[PDB]
């Protein structure tokens, strides 16, 4: 798996994140990739939309870190990736 | 008993009764094999840069139950009736039960991996209440009982490390090894269920009051002193004396002494700036033992790690807890808006401030030729008559700790708080009995190949407290926990839209006070 | 009882009660169906050129309980408890119990291989009491519950030998056949259990202490004989005398002596040389039988095979253990480097060395003309006022033996050590009990289709021994075995990082010392 | 199945053992090798790296016999050699 940080601050939270997989699959084969918020800070209210999307989006971010997991699947291929957000 | 009968009843509650309450808690567990059925001897170096890190031990198949965190007893909303409206409390009785067993043996063949329950398996379980075993429960380590009670738990596995030669991974001619098996256990099969009781020792009610006097001034304001300072010497050296005045408190003789202190580095959350890109771990405070260098948080007793109304905070004389539960050995670099930061700001009074120097004395003679000269200290010990304030025990924090045998201690309260004792609640050690795959022929070397297979039941901790009620005399009214959020976007100590458990803040100990 | 209810508890201990010791051990069993349930003859002609090796018998589709090896009941650390403070012991009880029985059927259609338990399925058990059955159980074989507590293991087929004519595989008319259904035993199913016990006959102790003196020299270093010795002739043929002298122990007259020797042949362990690429069977120690020749270790009790602080061992008077079990059938050749050769030099006071002459003695008649001539001898049997040690116990090494029914016998004491006993533990005989597959029509020809089936369980073995208290006058400290290791990589006696149990190894038994 | 025996002498211990089958498969097809030490020396503290792999390392041998079993499967097809190490 991948470990990709990114990191963001001032006033501006909402942004989206998006979903690469290794080892590419054929057009007429899409995946339904799956996001998990594992860590997110005590105050941290916020929404997540099209999660099952290859792109997440995030909204009302406050600061700490944000730990998600991306799930990539399909016909006998498992798979997943990992990030972390930092806001200031 | 049977098959289609329930070994026990749910049990959730809380009741009040004067100088008493009582509390229960059932949670449901769920048990892995660990480590296949056998044990293994664990093993470390030196890892990041430190040899206080190398170790030796033995992991074990056992699993146990761990209750020893106060939110497994405790609703958000008792423990606000308890802090709110006493001034001490202590455990008195602990009742155990596991029951509502079931084995469940797991097939992975042709990557179906099939379910089933085994009626015929059996857990064993037992306590060790001689303590015969290294007792590992009062050291701040997961796996206890969950906050909330819908919630479905892992036990924990029992491991133990003793002892490593020179800082090393290899043992000692002294290290021990400890077969769990040489215990007598019970054994249950999905009909069966275990019942232990517990009665605790004497000890000291936790004082959940905050002092409404600082300590060194006790005196009454409005009268003198009948006793004088030494205040100057005139131009020939002779000595002249003023007399210690109405509310001076500045001058005025002392009974009693604050606590023992050990300097620790004070860092600003929030708004407030701190050197940048800095590494904590070279300038922690640490204590030698055995030849490495050991990080002590949270520093001994009798210190305040913040004084109120400022964002300084004296980081290792802190704990510090997640907001939330996280996954086995994350390396992850959180920052403060993850946290629940506590502070024991409300013990200042009493106990002196960890980032400041404790105090000062003479470093020289003085004569007609030298000056009278003093030197600040970092750190000082227990004096006679001394006193300070214990460090406070949050919901989110452990009940109590074993006090080490050793032959000889002091003051035995544990760094992290909670209650010492010499006889703790004991252990309860559980495992999944091993089943034989297929074996067709004889072997003297011993099996290897099991049916994989897990449990799951259900437990129930009751436990008996004493209360201390409060008698105040105040006029005014007091402070107290209370639920207060502007504009709140989800209710706190409740699950969210997910399902999963919030909880934003560290809830301590005490709102109430008192005269000294 | 019944399918979701525990038939026995697990109790692995040890209680010390002053003259009394109680050992308790539970292990967990697995039972193949061996033969596929039937009786088969198994017979052998001469193997490995030597027609002692062959037999004519019978396997048969029973397992048993073998308990007969002293880790079996005893930890590393309290057999250390008992040669470190005992002069001796013997067994007094035995109690034997099964349950927790699991029969499970078996099925491999289409190389699925799916394991499921069949609750109605039984296990039948029975105990030899008469000793009517061959009794297998004391010479050393495989198969017993294992030393560490948490391993599982398989019981060994239950088979033996009767008598094969002239040194060839055939019978002869007086072999018998025992069929072992043919005595009453009880049926288990998954609910039921077995119990059993048993009180061994009054044995003496065995002696756990090595002698402070030489049986030589018993007489008082102080003062001489008041007897004499013929010393010489003088050039007339007169005899002469002189006094024995205070403390020359080679010629004081004795009252004792050592014990029976037969010359085994002594090879050099570690640094020592020895004849390079020899084949040890062409010239070992024989007895014949029925006209074929056998090796004897370890030869009978009364001798030493080793002197103290020295590396010649009389390798066939030695119990040689291996460090770890090994699998069936294994024809590795292993050097000194994996075995756990054990040492009797703690004998050496009162027992001759094996690889040693026995003494000498007169073969003519002198006269005028001839000078007196002696010969040694290699072997020396009992002679009246004759004393020798018998051969220790190990914690790794057997517990009883049974005695021989014959009329007739000397000093009943198993060359290998242990207790002889008349009437010995009786055997615990298990099998599954079969069950036919699918069979549609009739026939008088046995069924010989069976599901597959195994079953396992637990045994718990629960045997008192009575001590005997050393009550030494020594002054000065004695030795005592001890965990004593020169930079240790693993702990001893203790699973190791693969989980797989070491023992370096053996412990015999005499530590403790006393004066002849 | 193989027997295949080893010795060695003198202070050097620290020694390598590869892995071989008959019947090798396609490129695509790679085997996961498996080593266990069912006998060694009673002093033997060791360790083994690289068993999954063809070619097991040893080090830190004491003087004795060592007793290995390798097993090599594959897609219908399970197999395995045996190796005995003596050292003086």
């Amino acid at each position: 798996s991948a470990g990709e940080s990114v990191q963001i601050t001032l006033p501006k939270n909402e942004v989206q994140l998006n979903a690469y997989v290794l080892q590419e699959p054929p057009k007429g084969e899409t995946y339904t990739y799956d996001w998990q918020l594992i860590t997110h800070p005590r105050d941290y209210s916020g929404e997540m939309e099209g999660k099952h999307s290859q792109i997440l989006k995030l909204s009302k971010l406050t600061p700490g870190l944000y730990e998600f997991k991306v799930i990539v699947e399909g016909q006998n291929a498992h798979g997943e990736g990992y990030v972390n957000v930092t806001v200031k | 008993d049977g098959v289609g009968n329930a070994s026990g009843d749910w049990h959730c509650d809380s009741t009040w009764m004067g100088d008493r309450v009582v509390t229960k808690s059932t949670r449901t567990w769920v048990l892995p094999s660990y480590n296949n059925h056998q044990y293994r001897e664990i093993k470390s170096g030196s890892v990041d840069g430190s040899n206080a890190n190398a170790y030796f031990g033995y992991s074990t198949p056992w699993g146990y139950f761990d209750f020893n965190r106060f939110h497994s007893h405790w609703s958000p909303r008792d423990w606000q009736r308890l802090i709110n409206n006493y001034w001490g409390f202590r455990p008195r009785s602990l009742r155990v039960k596991i029951f509502n067993i079931q084995v469940k043996e797991v097939t992975v063949q042709d990557s179906t991996t099939t379910i089933a329950n085994n009626l015929t398996s059996t857990v064993q379980v037992f306590t060790d209440d001689d303590y015969q075993l290294p007792y590992v429960v009062g050291n701040g380590t997961e796996g206890c009982l969950p906050a909330f009670p819908p919630q479905v738990f892992t036990l924990p596995q029992y491991g133990y490390a003793t002892l490593n030669r020179d800082n090393t991974e290899n043992p000692t001619e002294r290290s021990s090894f400890f077969c769990l098996e040489y215990f007598p256990s019970k054994m249950l099969r999905t009909g069966n269920n275990f019942e232990f009781t517990y009665n605790f020792e004497e000890v000291p009610f936790h004082s959940s009051f905050a002092p409404s006097q600082n300590l060194f001034k006790l005196a009454n304001p409005l009268v003198d002193q009948y006793l004088y300072r030494f205040v100057s010497t005139n131009n020939t050296g002779g000595v002249q004396f003023n007399k210690n005045l109405a509310g001076r408190y500045a001058n005025t003789y002392k009974n009693w002494f604050p606590g023992p202190m050990g300097r620790t580095q004070g860092w600003n959350l929030g708004s407030g700036v701190n050197r940048a890109s800095v590494s904590a771990f070279a300038t922690t405070n640490r204590m030698e033992l055995e030849g490495a260098s050991y990080q002590v948080p949270p520093q001994p007793n009798g210190m305040t790690n913040n004084l109120q109304g400022s964002n300084t905070y004296a980081l290792e004389n802190t704990m510090i807890f997640n907001s939330q539960p996280a996954n086995p050995g994350t390396t992850a670099t959180y920052l403060e808006g993850n946290m629940l930061i506590t502070s024991e700001s409300e013990t200042q009074p009493v106990n002196r401030v960890a980032y400041n120097v404790g105090g000062q004395m003479a470093t020289n003679n003085q004569s007609s030729t030298t000056a009278p000269a003093t030197g600040t200290y970092n750190l000082q010990e227990i004096v006679p008559g001394s006193v300070w304030m214990e460090r406070d025990v949050y919901l989110q924090g452990p009940i109590w700790a074993k006090i080490p045998e050793t032959g000889a201690h002091f003051h035995p309260s544990p760094a992290m708080g909670g209650f010492g004792l010499k006889h703790p609640p004991p252990m309860m050690l559980i495992k999944n009995t091993p089943v034989p795959g297929n074996i067709t022929s004889f072997s003297d070397v011993p099996v290897s190949s099991f049916i994989t297979q897990y449990s799951t039941g259900q437990v129930t901790v009751e436990m008996e407290w004493e209360l201390k009620k409060e008698n105040s005399k105040r006029w005014n009214p007091e402070i107290q926990y209370t639920n207060n959020y502007n504009d709140p976007q989800f209710v706190d100590f409740a699950p969210d839209s997910t399902g999963e458990y919030r909880t934003t803040r560290p809830i301590g100990t005490r709102y109430l006070t008192r005269p000294l």
